[PDB]
């Protein structure tokens, strides 16, 4: 929902450069997750990037595998914790 | 009644929150909700001695040292958590330990090395490696799954035991 227009802008067989559009409000950080399409609970890897970024590099992917990539945004507002729904795409097969 | 300040640190997505909620609420959280900061308090009996667990469940891969230094200064014990399907999270442990040592100004801080998600089939960090790492640091290693509850009570209670035996 809240970061929009998640897309892959560069690829290698082992790595992806992804990009998204920041929301209007200030963000503390984004968490990026990646695992195989249809993975069970917990079968993913995750890292964090500052809220000033709107791209990230994912490494150590298996060549020719289909992945689900998800970007979460988190921060604080006067309404309390900012916890919007993440946005996801699938890439490679 | 004695209070123990425990801090759970480690990379993003390893199961720090799932572990803590499993201990506190006896339930597995299968939804991924990246943490900002969460604090929990629970009265328990460990080895027949009644005590209060004051648990800080931190955000993975904290970007700002001014944040990190606060909870590393107040914590009496640290669960250093990685995930057995995440090699990076394993290598990251070294930095977390270094940071803690630096803020404490000591080599002997009560700590437990925790390898979570042991219920997973496809594993990329072997027990051997983690046993070795733990050995070299001079701390316990506990394999856990927050999904099945394997080793969860063991991890936290062992950390409490380490603070008691400091
Ligand atoms: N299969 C399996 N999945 C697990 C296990 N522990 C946690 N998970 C899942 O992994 C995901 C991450 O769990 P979580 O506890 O939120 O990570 P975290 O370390 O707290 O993450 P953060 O707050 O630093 S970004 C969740 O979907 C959770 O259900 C486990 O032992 N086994
Ligand atoms: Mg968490």
């Amino acid at each position: 929902s809240v970061p929009t227009k998640l897309e892959v802008v560069a690829a290698t067989p082992t790595s992806l450069l992804i990009s998204w559009d920041a929301p209007a409000v200030t963000v503390f950080f984004y968490v990026i997750t990646y695992g195989e399409t249809g993975h069970g609970v917990g079968a993913f890897q995750a890292f964090k990037v500052p809220g000033s970024k709107s791209t990230a590099t994912i490494s150590g992917l298996k060549p020719g595998v289909d992945y689900t990539i998800t970007v979460y945004a988190r921060g604080y507002s006067k309404q309390g914790p900012y916890k919007p729904s993440p946005i996801s795409i699938n890439y490679r097969t | 009644m004695t209070e123990y300040k425990l801090v759970v640190v480690g990379a993003c997505g390893v199961g720090k929150s799932a572990l803590t909620i499993q201990l506190i609420q006896n339930h597995f959280v299968d939804e991924y909700d990246p943490t900002i900061e969460d604090s929990y308090r629970k009265q328990v009996v460990i080895d027949g001695e009644t005590c209060l667990l004051d648990i800080l469940d931190t955000a993975g891969q904290e970007e700002y040292s001014a944040m990190r230094d606060q909870y590393m200064r107040t914590g009496e014990g640290f669960l250093c958590v990685f995930a057995i399907n995440n090699t990076k999270s394993f290598e990251d442990i070294h930095q977390y330990r270094e940071q803690i040592k630096r803020v404490k100004d000591s080599d002997d801080v009560p700590m437990v090395l925790v390898g979570n998600k042991c219920d997973l089939a496809a594993r990329t960090v072997e027990s051997r490696q983690a046993q070795d790492l733990a050995r070299s640091y001079g701390i316990p290693y506990i394999e856990t799954s927050a999904k099945t509850r394997q080793g969860v009570e063991d991890a936290f209670y062992t950390l409490v035991r380490e603070i008691r035996q400091h």
